[PDB]
C-alpha cells in the first residue's frame, strides 16, 4: 500500500 | 506603548471595515464552491476521506488540518478578525497536501491551479 501521501485520487480514470 | 488614535479606516457603528472585507472573503468561497471549480477542488470542498484512499499517517503529519466547508462556516460566523486570517487558513489546507504530498502530484497540483485564482480572488480587496 502506498502510504506516506494522498495515493489514491480519482482524477480522470486511474487505470493508464 | 502607542496609542493607535489613528484607527487606519475610522468607520461608523463598530467595524465596517472588517465586515466589507471578509464579505468579499465569503465571495471568494462562494465561487470556489461552483461547479466550475467542483472539476478539481471537490477534495477540497469537504475534508478527505481518509479512508478511501487507505493512508496510514494524516494525523503524523497534517497538525493544523483545514477544509473549505469549515472555513466558510467560521466566516459566516463572522469569526474571522480581518481578510488576512481567512487567507491564512485557505492556505492552510493548500499547503497540507503540499508538504505531504509530491508537488507533481494530483492533490498539489489540483491546489496549484486553485492557488492561482484564489491569490487573483483575493487580490480584489478594496480599501475603501
Amino acid at each position: 500500500n502506498p502510504d506516506g501521501g494522498k495515493s489514491g485520487k480519482a482524477p480522470r480514470r486511474r487505470a493508464v | 506603548k502607542d496609542v493607535p488614535d489613528s484607527q487606519q479606516h475610522p468607520a461608523p457603528e463598530k467595524s465596517s471595515k472588517v465586515s466589507e472585507q471578509l464579505k468579499c472573503c465569503s465571495g471568494i468561497l462562494k465561487e470556489m464552491f461552483a461547479k466550475k471549480h467542483a472539476a478539481y477542488a471537490w477534495p477540497f470542498y469537504k475534508p478527505v476521506d481518509v479512508e478511501a484512499l487507505g493512508l496510514h499517517d494524516y494525523c503524523d503529519i497534517i497538525k493544523h488540518p483545514m477544509d473549505m466547508s469549515t472555513i466558510k462556516s467560521k466566516l459566516e460566523a463572522r469569526e474571522y478578525r480581518d481578510a488576512q486570517e481567512f487567507g491564512a487558513d485557505v492556505r492552510l489546507m493548500f499547503s497540507n497536501c503540499y508538504k505531504y504530498n509530491p508537488p507533481d502530484h494530483e492533490v498539489v497540483a489540483m491546489a496549484r491551479k486553485l492557488q492561482d485564482v484564489f491569490e487573483m480572488r483575493f487580490a480584489k480587496m478594496p480599501d475603501e
